[PDB]
RNA sequence: CAUAAAGACCAGGC
């Protein structure tokens, strides 16, 4: 059956399946098909057309097939990766620090449809048997596959002197002969991009057994995760007493040093900077200022998280959500901008019935000091609302002009 | 190459609970003995509900959806009756099931509160758990409510209204020697009620020799079964399961070859 | 109007095995085992046994899909000696171990009361 | 200014405004004017004393009411081309008070900020700590959330009527709902919630539900459809007639069930109707007879429950019936929270396979962690916190936007005491093997809303069926 | 250019992580409606002949 | 300086517009213009 | 509506727990030590009683169909 | 037949005119629930076009602070042309400047 | 005389009044009174 | 009689005014209904309030394009006692002529 | 045919092709009476 | 095996 879902931007959003019957009602497909359509599942539907002739069929069998449509010839990148649950599960999962023992080994072969039957000899031969991560994933690796990537927080350092092959950090990666020797995986590796594991999966052994890969990965991978689990709670989004203090001291340095230059520019000592306007010289330094403050608490609250932290655990593989998301919650939201300038003066000469005429001070324009952790003012939230509304605008008008 | 030896101490045993401790076992027979005490252990529960006249605010499957879910005692006749699939007959014999029946008509002014003592059984031996009183519905005056119900024998894996038991707790390794979990920061942790270690130290040292073993347990009955004999009943429900692969395992074994 | 009965869960209708056996031929002298209508609650159980079993070189379970009530157990054992008779002997080792825990839990039901 | 306080000659309705730079002095009485009220600031302080307050918490039985609030001076009503002319403090006691001097001169002082959001928007539990699409995306949908709409609906006659079974009011609530009467008509049900990738069924935005807490009457809900039926006389001879057609009799005659119909060619109350099932017999004398009777909606499966026969307008003889039929959660079917996090169901598993405390709770729906991340909901945190603090303490927590007084520290700080981990993370053991999840989910009640947005409606095949007049093309629709 | 077709079915996704790439879920209603038109051959017959 | 990009400037490109919006050209110098900023103020001077 | 039997999560019985209840509450108790004495201790029971809205009152006003 | 017509098809105006004429005004209310009617009898209607590209009809303005629901809105092409109304708003009813 | 600290009783039992005698819609029922 | 006006419910006209708790059971009402709807043949309709620019005060706005660099209006009307409004421009020619 | 009056709740009978106003109430809205055939359900 | 028209506006979904 070809299958499809409204708009069809690219030929990917239209792929041949191969018709499984369930029960009850809906429509069932796997994950790594997800980014293809742009599908999520919240009330989501989709097409399905049948072609009535064995003619067809064999054309949509020899053309339209999902497993031959891997590699878009827009990106010459992988369409389908690894992702949400078994991306960040497959980077917790082929740390060094995994073990498993000889059950827990059991069932991940007993998932795996391409193996052998032949159960590997362990790591750790005395005094426990113990399989490692990187052991039962080189088993999914299919055929003999040669790639070389690194890991996300792999620094420049170690390529600089000793320990380049080492890693301290058990980063970069290296697969030999369809073997995983070292390296931690992450959205630079099974996910979709130039080169990934998959792609040389693709033009290397073939789709057939590309196909195999993919759903090999998915099923162990989850059937482990049942074991270890992942979660998102408040404590994943608090940081030290310490690291608040840091903030908020790095926050008052720099609303006091926003108020020296609003305080030169009352007495004219600030100079315009040739082609700029007195008023774009002084935005422009403000928003510097603003900006490194931001920036800096983002970095202080990044280097605040845990190894345990889940937020690390998902970003850091690229599975979703982004560093700035992090600095969001734990430090500082940051300066809100309406129409890519700083919130404007919709009263005479003021923000808000609050602020005092003439404030260009960073709380009457719209810098928002706190955090969604720990909540945000009433002026910080109407400007807040303010600052999402540009965004839901420009969803909604963008797409007839892109469509058309 | 043959099976573990288990042992078992009650420590509070009364007539909504039950503590024990399984001692020398497997973590999976644990697992499946306290998955039993939901699933397969069977229980009289109403099913087949017909209503003559309904004149109250809530609609009728509503209603026959409540009545279900009222439970009735199974302490004794449970073993005695058949399966309705297994019935000889057509329709309903007393073997295969039990009849309720509910007459109420409210003449006084006053709301009057339909409980399960309005249920009027065919045999003595199921009550509706009244030697409070579970409220069926509520009626004003000139409303009525009569029907006709029959309860059969179900377990839980058909419908919820077949469990024989509330939550049942289930726990090993208290202080946590086997790192089958692994604390952040372990001295943020409330200790457990079974904790063997002072109040100074988070955990107990990683042993790396040991397996789970002393699976602390509690058991609260719904009131259908007593928690006595919901283990009793498990036990012998998943050894009956097993038999039966034995038999016809052994049969296929015999017949392929 | 799709939803499956309350049993497709264990009741068996017409035609289908309760086991079905198939012979690996990935390997030598292993097999697998097929148990229709049956789920976590059975195939935990017997894997654990299996592994017990120190002629026992492979056992694992699996349910294909959970909206289908099915059980797939792979054994491998040691040469001459059956995955049949590894699997029987898990079984009767259950029976022995579960009786004997009844028994035990009947002592101490009627040790806890006036004892 | 003084004799609007007084309300002597100037109703408290009109504005007035003096715009200094321009020389102009406005005065608008006219209609169509958006205008709130605001506390007056004599100096720095406030015209609100403590005999008002103490008046209007006796406001029971001594008729003193708002108006008199406002006849006293101490409430003012200001439109927004006013605002220009105002300076506004958010609190009295923090923008009234002494400190490093901002401002003086503040003329007024807002009743309490979490009045500028809307209805929709006042059913949020901490919308401050939320991302503003996701404020707006719960706007949208909290107006689509099941439950009890109207008190009386066992007499209505309406089409499309959605009804939920156990409909409760929220463990942790926002003070403003009290006005909107969200107590009496609550739309959701409240549910344990462990945010956890289990089996792979909630990636996305799915959601995994508990069966054995469906087959409890968790999120199942009644649907009453209506129909309307008209007899009339618009031709000479020619009339409707509500009657039971005969086999052969009548002209147009399908091979649906016709014997369900009484006397007067109506359905009794309390039949089952299915698809294709006749629920008005009527006929047309045709100048024998045609069949014009009406039909269900195509595999409804439904019960008849009411029925009544009136006089409209011109006085002929019009009749109403109303089927329901009962919805049971499916995995089909769209749940969102309060916050906006939206999803379907992936799959459900009974009570035996869902992951377990120490103490046998198993929550009721499971949710993926990945949704909070990007979308950054964390007020659907917090909420989760403050309800697993509020089932315990006995007491309804208080989520309303700014306290400034409830800290997320001061939630854990209250946790704990109870006897569990301070940040919500709970030690679960899987279900299936009964070994620890190595990880500590974290488990806290949550209150859910079921949508209209089901899948039983949705669902549509195609295969050579009724085909367009015109275009000679498949129907539409 | 574009038309209302037949054998075609719409409804809700749901996430199957169980499945192959290739492969999709099918209610028994959807598959119920929906029909493959065949010719008869002396290899399938017997098989029609069942259906 | 800013520059109209993404779906306005597609569309400023597709449709060949007569007028864009930000039209724009850059400039090179050839000799000691380009390393020393003196002639090159001179240029634009000259420029402008 | 009104109070259902079976609790969602656990399954114990609260539905021949709400009259007594509110007697409780139209005494003395806070919410706090009326679940307590009615002997709910997991809060997924407490927040049946606690979190109910009972409309049956509501529904008991408006005359029956017959008289 | 004038006033129970242009209040029972929504548009507003003369019928013979109905080209002319306004429409969007009177649509049937809500049931669907308690928040969703209370919603729907406090709400505001902007008359420019919902075809329109232009933003800036549509942006949330500083003048909108707690008369206007800064959250709630409607997603389509009617993003910021439909506004609820905040609880405290009290819209002006009317009088003679006599 | 004053209400310091206490504040938050005090802002909810005036807003209390206020929707006591008016209500939601009362922009409706004025307009179409008037 | 001219005519028939629809009532709104529960404002001051409508039977539902004035009547307590108990008297509106007895009338199948229910008490927390806001009311301030209407009914026309079985439908509830909800006049939905529109914006529109006020009138009387005189504006200044400036059109990109325009022959004009300014464009003062005022939008006029009669005590709304009668006619839908009369607009009157006062503009300024642009200085960049040639 | 009996139908069940919508005010006084007095019990009419009454046949087709009749105006309906209930007897001694005047009131023109009636109910139908609900069935004798009687239909099972599932407790489920 | 045939009939329920078409169009209009409005609300909503992704
Ligand atoms: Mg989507
Ligand atoms: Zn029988
Ligand atoms: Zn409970
Ligand atoms: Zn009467």
């Amino acid at each position: 059956v070809i299958f499809n879902r409204q708009p069809t931007l690219h030929k990917m959003s239209m792929m041949g399946h191969r018709v499984r019957i369930l029960p009850w009602s809906t429509f069932r497909l796997n994950l790594s098909v997800t980014t293809p359509y742009n599908a999520d599942f919240d009330g989501d539907e989709m097409n399905l057309h049948l072609p009535q002739s064995l003619e067809t069929r064999a054309e949509i069998q020899e053309l339209a097939m999902v497993p031959r449509m891997i590699v878009t010839p827009q990106s010459n990148r992988p369409v389908m990766g690894i992702v949400q649950d078994t991306l960040t599960a497959v980077r917790k999962f082929t740390k060094r620090d995994v073990f498993l023992e000889r059950g827990e080994v059991m069932n991940l072969l007993m998932f795996l449809s391409t193996w052998d039957g032949k159960v590997p000899q362990p790591a750790i031969l005395k005094p426990r048997p113990l399989w490692t991560g990187k052991q039962i994933f080189s088993l999914i690796i299919p055929g003999h596959i040669n790639c070389i990537r690194t890991h996300s927080t792999h620094p420049d350092d170690e390529d600089s002197g000793p320990y380049k092959h080492i890693s301290p950090g058990d980063t970069k990666v290296v697969v030999e002969n369809g073997e995983l020797i070292m390296g931690i995986l992450c959205k630079k590796s099974l996910g979709t991009s130039a080169g990934s594991l998959v792609h040389i999966s693709y033009l290397e052994m073939g789709h057939d057994i590309t196909r195999l890969f993919y759903s090999n990965i998915q099923t162990v991978i989850n059937n482990w995760l049942l074991i270890e689990g992942h979660t998102i709670g408040i404590g994943d989004s608090i940081a030290d007493s310490k690291t608040y203090q840091d903030i908020q001291n790095t926050i008052k340095k720099a609303k006091q040093d926003v108020i020296e230059v609003i305080e030169k520019a009352h007495n004219n000592e600030l100079e315009p900077t040739p082609g700029n306007t007195l008023r774009q010289t002084f935005e422009n330094q403000v928003n510097r200022i603003l900006n490194d403050a931001r920036d800096k608490t983002g970095s202080s609250a990044q280097k605040s998280l845990s190894e345990y932290n889940n937020f690390k655990s998902m970003v850091v593989s690229g599975a979703k959500g982004s560093k700035i998301n992090i600095s969001q919650v734990i430090a500082v939201v940051g300066q809100q901008n309406v129409e890519g300038k700083r919130i404007p003066f919709g009263f005479k000469h003021r923000t808000l019935p609050h602020f005092i005429k003439d404030d260009y001070g960073p709380e009457s324009r719209g810098f928002v000091e706190n955090s969604y952790l720990a909540g945000l003012t009433p002026t910080e939230f109407f400007f807040h609302a303010m600052g999402g509304r540009e965004g839901l605008i420009d969803t909604a008008v963008k797409t007839a002009e892109t469509g058309y | 190459p043959y099976a573990n030896q288990p042992t078992v101490r009650i420590t509070e045993l009364t007539d909504e609970n039950v503590k024990f401790i399984i001692e020398n076992t497997d973590l999976a027979v644990a697992n499946s003995i306290r998955r039993v005490f939901i699933a397969e252990v069977p229980i009289i529960a109403i099913d087949w509900v017909q209503i003559d006249a309904n004149s109250s605010v809530l609609h009728d499957e509503f209603i026959a959806h409540r009545l279900g879910l009222i439970p009735l005692t199974s302490d004794d006749i449970v073993d005695k009756l058949q399966y309705s699939r297994d019935c000889t007959c057509e329709e309903f014999c007393p073997e295969c099931s039990v009849e309720f029946t509910l007459d109420v008509r409210c003449n006084e002014d006053q709301t009057r509160h339909v409980t399960s003592r309005d249920l009027i059984s065919n045999s003595p031996r199921v009550i509706p758990v009244t030697s409070d009183d579970i409220l069926i519905v509520k009626l004003r005056k000139g409303q009525e409510l009569r029907l006709r119900a029959y309860a059969k024998k179900g377990f839980g894996k058909e419908h919820a209204k077949w469990n024989p038991t509330a939550g049942v707790a289930f726990e090993y390794d208290p202080d946590n020697a086997l790192r089958h979990t692994v604390y952040p920061k372990p001295e943020e942790w409330p200790k457990s009620e079974y904790s063997e270690l002072d109040e100074d130290e988070s955990q107990a040292p990683y042993d790396p020799n040991g397996k789970p073993e002393r699976f602390y347990y509690n058991v609260e009955s719904c009131g259908s079964l007593r928690p006595e004999t919901i283990v009793l009943s498990a036990l012998s429900g998943l050894k009956k399961k097993l038999s039966d692969l034995q038999t016809q395992l052994s049969h296929e074994i015999q017949s392929d070859v | 109007m799709n939803a499956p009965p309350a049993f497709e869960s264990f009741l068996l209708f017409e035609g289908e095995k309760k086991i079905t056996i198939n012979k690996d031929t990935k390997v030598p002298n292993a097999c697998l085992f097929t148990i229709n209508k049956e789920d976590h609650t059975l195939g935990n159980i017997i894997k654990s046994q299996l592994l017990k079993d120190p002629q026992v070189l492979f056992a694992g379970y699996k349910v294909p899909h959970p909206l289908e009530h099915k059980i797939i157990i792979r054994v491998q054992t040691t040469p001459d000696y059956s995955p049949q008779e590894a699997f029987t002997n898990a079984i009767t080792d259950l029976i022995s171990e579960l009786s004997l825990l009844e028994e035990r839990f009947r002592v101490a039901i009627k040790d806890k009361q006036e004892g | 200014r003084k004799l609007r306080r007084q309300m002597d000659i100037i109703v408290s309705e009109v504005s007035m405004i003096r715009d200094i730079r321009e020389r102009e002095i406005r005065i608008y009485t006219d209609a169509g004017r958006i205008c709130r009220p605001l506390l007056i600031v004599e100096k720095q302080k406030l015209l609100l004393k403590k005999r008002h307050i103490d008046q209007l918490k006796e406001r029971e039985y001594n008729n003193y009411s708002w108006q008199d609030l406002v006849a006293s001076g101490v409430v003012e009503y200001i439109d927004t081309l006013e605002e220009e002319t105002v300076m506004l403090a958010m609190t009295p006691d923090d923008l009234q008070e002494k400190e490093v001097a901002y401002c003086s001169t503040y003329t007024h002082c807002e009743i309490h900020p979490s009045m500028i959001l809307g209805v929709c928007a006042s059913i949020i539990p901490f919308p401050d700590h939320n991302q503003s699409p996701r404020n707006t995306y719960q706007s949208a949908m909290g107006k689509q959330a099941m439950g009890v709409y109207i008190t009386n609906f066992h007499v209505r006659m309406d089409t499309l009527a959605h009804v939920l079974y156990y409909p409760q009011k929220p463990l942790v609530t926002t003070r403003s709902m009290e006005y909107l009467r969200f107590r009496e008509l609550p739309a959701g049900i409240n549910s344990i919630v462990a945010i956890a990738s289990y089996t792979g069924y909630n990636q996305e935005d799915s959601v995994i539900m508990n069966r054995s807490a469906v087959d409890r009457g968790f999120f199942r809900s009644v649907f009453y459809r209506s129909y309307k039926e008209q007899e009339s006389k618009k031709g000479f001879d020619q009339e409707e007639v509500f009657e039971k057609p005969t086999r052969e009799t009548c002209q147009g005659m399908r091979h649906a069930i016709y014997d369900k119909l009484d006397d007067d060619g109506l359905i009794a109350p309390g039949v089952r109707v299915s698809g294709d099932d006749v629920i008005i017999g009527k006929t047309v004398t045709l100048p024998t007879k045609r069949d014009c009777s009406t039909f269900l909606r195509t595999s409804e499966t439904g019960i008849v429950d009411q029925v009544m026969v009136t006089l409209n307008q011109e006085g002929y003889k019009f009749c109403k019936i109303r089927v329901r039929s009962v919805r049971i959660p499916q995995i089909g079917d769209k749940f969102a929270s309060r916050h906006g996090q939206k999803g379907t169901c992936g799959i459900q598993y009974r009570q035996e396979d869902m992951p377990f405390t120490c103490e046998g709770i198993t929550p009721d729906i499971i949710i993926n962690p990945h949704a909070i991340p990007s979308r950054m909901t964390i007020g659907h945190l917090i909420e989760c916190l403050q309800g697993k603090v509020s089932a315990n303490k006995g007491e309804i927590g208080d989520a309303t936007p700014f306290n400034d007084a409830v800290n997320v520290q001061k939630i854990s700080n209250l946790l704990s005491d109870y006897g569990y981990h301070l940040r919500g993370n709970e030690v679960l053991y899987n279900g299936f093997t009964g070994r620890k999840i190595t990880s500590q989910i974290f488990i806290g009640p949550t209150y859910y809303q079921r949508l209209k947005h089901m899948v039983d409606d949705k669902i549509h095949s195609r295969a050579r069926g009724p085909i367009q007049i015109l275009n000679r093309q498949p129907m539409e629709g | 250019m574009g038309k209302r077709v037949d054998f075609s079915a719409r409804t809700v996704i749901t996430p199957d992580p169980n499945l192959s790439i290739d492969q999709v879920g099918v209610p028994r209603s959807i598959a119920a409606n929906m029909t493959f038109a065949e010719i008869v051959t002396p290899f399938n017959i017997d098989r029609l002949q069942e259906l | 300086k800013n520059v109209t990009l993404g779906v306005p400037r597609l569309k400023e490109l597709i449709n060949i517009s007569k007028k864009p919006k930000t039209p724009s050209l850059t400039v090179f110098l050839l000799g000691q213009s380009a390393r020393d900023a003196e002639r090159a103020k001179d240029i634009l001077c000259r420029l402008e | 509506m009104i109070i259902p039997v079976r609790c969602f999560t656990c399954g114990k019985i609260v539905g021949n727990k709400w009259e007594a209840y509110l007697g409780l509450l139209q005494a003395e108790y806070t919410e706090g030590d009326a679940l307590d004495a009615l002997g709910l201790k997991r809060y997924c029971c407490r927040r049946m009683l606690l979190a109910h809205v009972d409309l049956i009152e509501k529904l008991l006003n408006y005359a029956p169909l017959e008289k | 037949d004038g006033l129970k017509y242009s209040l029972a098809t929504g548009n507003w105006g003369d019928q013979k005119k109905a080209h002319q004429a306004r429409a969007g005004v009177s649509q049937v209310l809500n049931r669907l629930t308690f928040a969703s009617t209370l919603s729907h009898l406090r709400r505001l209607n902007s008359p420019i076009g919902r075809d329109g590209k232009l933003a800036k009809p549509r942006q949330l303005h500083n003048t909108l602070w707690g008369m206007v629901c800064p959250a709630e809105t409607p997603e389509g092409h009617a993003v910021g042309l439909v506004k609820n109304l905040a609880l405290m708003a009290y819209i002006s009813v009317g009088s003679q400047p006599s | 005389e004053i209400t310091p600290d206490l504040w938050q009783e005090a802002c909810w039992i005036v807003i209390s009044s206020y929707f006591d005698e008016k209500g939601l819609v009362r922009q409706q029922l004025d307009s179409f009174d008037e | 009689f001219i005519g028939k006006i629809p009532i709104m419910l529960r404002s001051t006209y409508c039977l539902l005014n004035g009547l307590t708790d108990r008297d509106l059971c007895e009338l199948n009402e229910c008490p927390l209904d806001p009311g301030g709807y209407f009914i026309i043949n079985g439908s509830e309709k909800v006049l939905i309030a529109q914006e529109k620019m006020a009138t009387n005060t005189v504006y200044v706005f400036a059109k990109k394009d325009s022959k004009y660099a300014y464009t003062g209006e005022c939008r006029s009307c009669l005590e709304n006692s009668s006619r839908p409004t009369s607009t009157i421009w006062v503009s300024m020619l642009a200085r960049g002529g040639q | 045919m009996i139908y069940i009056c919508g005010e006084c709740h007095t019990e009419n009978e009454i046949k087709s092709r009749d105006p309906i106003r209930c007897r001694e109430c005047g009131y023109r809205i009636m109910y139908k009476k609900r069935t004798k055939r009687l239909v099972v359900f599932d407790a489920r």
